[PDB]
């Protein structure tokens, strides 16, 4: 994250990292949406052009407070992975089109006031909360090239499609759209290449519950004038969610 | 000579895509394996190994060329309309076919009809410094 603030305690209880196990690495962001299914962009997990091809004994999953850093207990909870799925078509070869992953927690995680699962939205929901400058925010550790002790929270407002169409050469498709401030908005922000931002979420006015309506996808470099961040967008992606998760 | 609908009335013989790779069968396993989770349209014919649009992609035509995820390809047809580029928000499917749950908890597991409630602020009525900004966004 940068141009990020400080995060709160349990701010986000769904925000789940992602590391590799041999060695010990940060590959990703990722939420929780029941106590054992984890999205996830494709990209965490596979992209030959790097030669990254992740699978379930590689990866190790931590979840809850993300330990406030004054070496007084840990419970950042480690699961392992049963299953993971990523979009059949997922566009690697092309524009990162449908950047979207599920992964199977091997045994259910029990919920508290650290680790509590994000709603998926429904069709009302993403229509009232996707507009041109609707803000959303995205949760990772700060960017000052790796990671920082606090968790930094950034507040980006969604962008039309003309301004994310006309701001890059890589096709854009209805499976993706772009977050964050304009030149001379005045406020900067955006999520970076490694400091495992994963979901994009919004605060519905209607029922006050978080919905995820984003993940983090590609960029080119971070936090540029005339450049945004792009999101998976996960409504228009629901479908196959459902169908993995209903078939299992 | 140009075809609607972006492919999804195609029913031609072209079988290579815009890589030049052959297109694998539609009845192939490496492509019965890929196509499980997807929602394809019956309408649309998947015969042999000819580029179809089942699924509507907006980008046409298309076809499996290996076993692994994202091994498919485009096909180069001669659409009269590059599709009209939906916003965001617009054009955005019904998912019901019916807060109210999706998912089926044998499978998902509990804690979608408690989703998104922050057991440290909704459930104890506790604004987070930055959240006014996002409600603040929403009016306009
Ligand atoms: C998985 C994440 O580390 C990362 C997210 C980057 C978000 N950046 C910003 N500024 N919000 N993803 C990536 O780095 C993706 C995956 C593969 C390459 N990539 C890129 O963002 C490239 N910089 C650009 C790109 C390459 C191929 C296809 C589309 C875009
Ligand atoms: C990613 O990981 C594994 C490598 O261990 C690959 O999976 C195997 O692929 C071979 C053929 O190349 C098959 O004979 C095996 O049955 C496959 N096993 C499984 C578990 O899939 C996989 O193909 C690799 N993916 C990519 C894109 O390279
Ligand atoms: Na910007
Ligand atoms: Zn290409
Ligand atoms: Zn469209």
């Amino acid at each position: 994250i940068v141009e990020g603030s400080d995060a709160e305690i349990g701010m986000s209880p769904w925000q789940v990292m992602l590391f590799r196990k041999s060695p010990q690495e940060l590959l990703c962001g990722a939420s929780l949406i029941s106590d054992r299914w984890v999205l996830t962009a494709a990209h965490c997990l596979l992209y030959p052009p790097w030669d990254k091809n992740f699978t379930e004994n590689d990866l190790l999953v931590r979840i809850g407070k993300h330990s406030r850093t004054r070496y007084e207990r840990n419970i950042e909870k480690i699961s392992m992975l049963e299953k993971i799925y990523i979009h059949p078509r997922y566009n690697w070869r092309e524009n990162l089109d449908r950047d979207i992953a599920l992964m199977k927690l091997k045994k259910p995680v029990a919920f508290s006031d650290y680790i509590h699962p994000v709603c998926l939205p429904d069709r009302e929901t993403a229509a009232s909360l996707l507009q041109a400058g609707y803000k959303g925010r995205v949760t990772g550790w700060g960017n000052l090239k790796g990671q920082p002790s606090v968790l930094q929270v950034v507040n980006l407002p969604i962008v039309e499609r003309p301004v994310c169409k006309d701001s890059t050469r890589i096709r854009i498709t209805d499976n993706m759209f772009c977050a964050g401030y304009k030149p001379d908005e005045g406020k900067r922000g955006d999520a970076c290449e490694g400091d495992a931002g994963g979901p994009f979420v919004m605060k519905s006015p209607f029922n006050n519950r978080w919905y995820q309506m984003g993940i983090v996808s590609w960029g080119e470099g971070c936090d540029r004038d005339g450049k945004y961040g792009f999101y998976t967008h996960v409504f228009r992606l629901k479908k196959w969610i459902q169908k993995v998760i209903d078939q299992f | 000579q140009c075809v609607p609908d972006r492919g999804q009335q195609y029913q031609g013989r072209l079988a290579v895509t815009t890589h030049g790779l052959p297109c694998l069968a539609w009845a192939s396993a490496q492509a019965k394996a890929l196509s499980k989770h997807q929602d394809f349209n019956s309408a649309v014919q998947l015969v042999e190994n000819f580029c179809r649009n089942p699924d509507g992609d907006e980008e046409g035509v298309w076809c499996y060329v290996a076993g692994k995820p994202g091994d498919f390809g485009y096909c180069d047809l001669n659409y009269c309309e590059e599709a009209v580029e939906e916003e965001t928000g617009d054009g955005l499917d019904e998912d019901s076919d019916r807060y109210q749950t999706f998912f089926n908890p044998r499978t998902f597991g509990s804690g979608e009809a408690d989703c998104g409630l922050r057991p440290l602020f909704e459930k104890k009525s506790l604004e987070d410094k930055t959240e006014r900004e996002l409600l603040e966004s929403y009016i306009d």
